């Protein structure tokens, strides 16, 4: 037997499905979503770490000279100077005047911990939702994983499901993404070759492990002072230890739809957003036989309560002429109010217990049992508890629907004056008819 | 096989694959008589050489006739005026417009 | 300095692009790209290898009876049969001849050698392009790789090139991609959980190593015939090795723009489409002065040959008058003609020939040799070949424009048909008004 439906997206939402077909009882399907990942489609466009300038020690050279290198390495920078005097601890160091140059050499290269703590940038054009949802119905509770697209199919217990596409193509990131270790940034990184000294980016390397460093941290090497022995450079600081500092928040701290976003798979978990449709399979060994099924007669429903809150504030009684035990299933056949449980136990005395959940002041919710309906209204009050710990069991709707206290009054000025308007009118016809005539 | 333009590539049995393209040789003549440089535009784009002709010769026959008919409404203006009234047609216009008031009309 | 251009993406074709700046020389430049290879962003759904059913030895316990374990395999089959006589080589085999029963039991399972040879089924649904420029001015030749979009820079002798994004957004792979081999058969392969026997994708394993395998290939089984220990079983056959032989062509052998498909990490190489805009960032430290550039006056032109050959059938005899030997740079302005060699020399005497290659019955082109301009003409014949093994290396452009032969009959044609249709409207005007006045 094949059924479709939507849900809802919101987490922790049991929506029920109801099912009809000649020859077999209702049946009611429960389904439950309880976790909802994101994963965008990554590939990193590089890493970043905070560097490390080697200077090793300065070769001198007491008469002669010495010229420089030109060696391959990402910010090499060396040049020699002139007669320097050194005068290193007791007394001089080259014993000469002048002719005594004085080689200086630097770089830069990745860190000694590049591989432990780095920032790694990705980028989201396409994403794969995975849920889990659970399934309930008659003495079978599962709970299954499926990648929400319109194809993947899974199986629970004697049944076979599948999912729709998601409804809409939203994403929390945007085409980039920069991780560095629990804290996603949204943020336009700057590209591949082509990194700023001082802002994010300024040594960048194509993957975790491997040669062609890029780097432009304005290294500078200036002129060894009096007799001294030091070299001395100036350079812009790290950016990346800006960038822990002047980080403003993650996106956990401003994310959209109230979603937390993870790091490792990376990942941006449990959003609310749309709608996801379903695909059903039941087998007819699952139903029950009409003939074997409680037969009700004669519903008639009485509600109690009723106020507005956003739990299952709201009790009805119902009375009815069975003619022998069994279980039924209700179902509601409205987007008003959403009855719990779903699954009532029917007895020998025609007295049973609901609890509903509405959202306005007058319902006009109808209430199947087993193959047998009927219809209640109620008069509903507001609730006083301004915040709530908890979420929203009901849909969200406001009208009152035609013989609501609130809207009777409005028939009695509509067919007050609009009765008195054709009253006018038909004066008019008949003066319109003789004395257009006489 | 139909080599056309932009050439194909083949392979026969276990071979390497050969490409092949088309050079843009014709059959006519350029550079000569306006008679046989159309045959020259004939090899190269036979299809679209019709339509370009058709409308270089719809504009010929409608601009030939268009400029006597001008000529047939100006000579009109002359004419009739000393026809109206009993009158001579002036000679000195026959040489001019050769009108059709001739000898006895 | 900056300069923007746009190479053709035709592999193997040699571009010309000229960079005119104050007070320098005008300087030529030569970019030709040799490989061009996209790849979708592949995430593999399923894999397919062959079966393996395999079955015990039966069970056969003639004191009493016995009864099924009910575990759980992927295609896990018991069934128990009735009081058999087995009939083994030395007489009977059990010395009863009712009351025994006989368990017999098989499933299925992943081939041995599936990490060696599998078929993978992926997903397209981006690309990313990379490519192969060869880049030659004065003295500096190189070859460099580099993504084409506009974020990556690469740089070359002291410039800083960027390729930008493609015009067309064109793949071959339809959305889907199944690779065996050394072959890409674009097909709509079903989905992980929707297996059908026979057709492919009876076997579908998340990836090479995991588990959770999914078959069904409907296994089937039978009792025994009536005195042989064997046990029967019936089920279709494996779908992988249908696929090895039914399989007519890869998408190698008919993709549309000349593109070959190659297999490991999945694309399809060589692919002439579309156009690539680039960027430039040359320094003036390669230019030459206006100062040491000699200067050249006194151009004309004059052809022999053009053949309209698809290689650089034509010469032309270029005269000038210099005052210093020096380095020229040649170029043209009109797509309806191409020059080769770019840079050609100089001698005080003016005598220098150029192979230019026009497809059209009278090109009418343009040469500036060191800033120093003229116009060219010629008088072009077909050749005597039909099939040309090489590739073409002009621009189309088939209008003889405004001088040639096929465009003087025309002028006499219609500068003669039109002033007498005109002529009728001065007579329109000239005799009109003395009719009227008169
Ligand atoms: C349908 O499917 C499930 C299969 O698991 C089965 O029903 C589940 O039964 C388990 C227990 O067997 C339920 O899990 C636990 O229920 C406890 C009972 O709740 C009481 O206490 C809480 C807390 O005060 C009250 O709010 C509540 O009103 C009850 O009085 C909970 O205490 C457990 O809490 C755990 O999680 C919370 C976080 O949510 C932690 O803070 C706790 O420390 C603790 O770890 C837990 O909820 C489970 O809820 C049932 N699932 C249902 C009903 O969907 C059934 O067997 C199966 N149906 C059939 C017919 O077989
Ligand atoms: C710097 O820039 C220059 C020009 O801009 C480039 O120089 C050219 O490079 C190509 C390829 O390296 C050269 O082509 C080679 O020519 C050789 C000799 O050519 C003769 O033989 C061929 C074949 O019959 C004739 O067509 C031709 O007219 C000559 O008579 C060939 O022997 C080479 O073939 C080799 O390679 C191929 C595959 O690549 C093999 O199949 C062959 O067996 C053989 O091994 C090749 O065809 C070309 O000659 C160079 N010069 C010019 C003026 O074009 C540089 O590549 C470039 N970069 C540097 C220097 O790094």
């Amino acid at each position: 037997y094949e059924h479709t439906a939507t849900i809802p997206n919101v987490v922790g939402f049991p929506y029920k499905a109801h099912i009809e077909r000649n020859g077999f009882s209702p049946m009611t399907l429960q389904l439950e979503v309880l976790g909802t990942s994101l994963e965008p489609t990554l590939n990193l466009e590089y890493i970043t770490c905070e560097y490390k300038t080697v200077v090793p020690s300065p070769y001198i050279k007491c008469c002669g000279t010495s010229e420089c290198r030109s060696m391959e390495r990402p910010d090499y920078q060396c040049q020699v100077y002139t007669g320097v005097y050194p005068f290193m601890w007791g007394g001089a160091y080259c014993f000469c005047d002048t002719e005594n140059t004085q080689l200086s050499e630097a770089y830069v290269d990745r860190s000694d911990v590049c591989k432990h703590d780095h920032a790694a940038a990705y980028k989201a054009h396409t994403a794969a939702m995975k849920a889990t949802i659970r399934i309930s119905y008659g003495n079978l509770n599962q709970t299954t994983t499926a990648f929400v697209n319109g194809e993947h199919t899974v199986t629970v217990g004697g049944s076979r499901f599948t999912f729709g596409p998601i409804s809409t193509a939203w994403t929390p990131f945007d085409n980039k993404i920069v991780v560095y270790k629990n804290d996603v940034y949204n943020q336009d990184f700057p590209p591949y070759g082509s990194g700023q000294p001082g802002r994010f980016g300024d040594i960048q390397s194509r993957t975790v492990e491997s040669k062609d460093l890029y780097a432009n941290t304005a290294l500078k090497l200036s002129r060894p002072s009096s007799g001294t022995v030091h070299v001395p450079y100036t350079q812009t600081p790290s950016s990346f230890k800006y960038w822990i500092k002047e980080r403003g928040t993650s996106l956990n701290d401003k994310a959209p739809f109230g979603c937390v976003i993870k790091t490792n798979p990376v990942r941006a978990e449990n959003c609310a957003v749309g709608n996801i449709p379903v695909s059903m399979d039941i087998p007819d060994t699952a139903f029950t036989r009409v003939i074997d099924a409680p037969a009700v007669t004669n519903l008639e429903c009485q509600v109690a309560v009723c106020t507005h809150s956003s739990d299952f504030g709201g009790i009805a009684t119902l009375t009815f002429k069975t003619d022998k035990p069994g279980k039924c299933a209700v179902h509601s056949h409205s987007n008003v109010a959403t009855i719990q449980e779903a699954a009532v136990d029917i007895k020998t005395d025609g007295k049973i217990t609901l609890h509903f959940s509405t959202a306005s002041a007058s319902p006009a919710f109808k209430v199947s049992v087993c193959s047998a309906k009927t219809t209640c209204m109620a008069a509903c009050e507001p609730p006083k508890d301004h915040i709530v710990p908890y979420g929203a069991s009901h849909n969200n709707q406001v009208f009152p629907d035609m013989s609501g206290t609130a809207m009777t009054w409005v028939q009695r000025v509509a067919g007050g004056l609009g009765g008195l308007t054709l009253a006018a009118v038909a004066v008019l016809i008949l003066v319109t008819c003789v004395t257009m005539r006489r | 096989i139909p080599v056309t333009e932009e050439g194909i590539e083949y392979r026969w049995g276990n071979n390497p694959p050969v490409r092949l393209w088309a050079q843009l040789t014709t059959e006519g003549k350029p550079h000569g008589w306006p008679h046989e440089i159309i045959l020259y535009y004939y090899g190269l784009y036979p299809a679209a050489t019709i339509a370009a002709v058709s409308a270089a010769g719809l504009a010929v026959v409608l601009s030939l006739l268009a400029s006597c008919y001008m000529f047939a409404t100006a000579r009109r203006k002359c004419l009739t005026p000393y026809a109206l009234t009993p009158g001579a047609v002036v000679p000195v216009t026959l040489g001019v417009l050769c009108c059709a008031p001739r000898a006895h009309a």
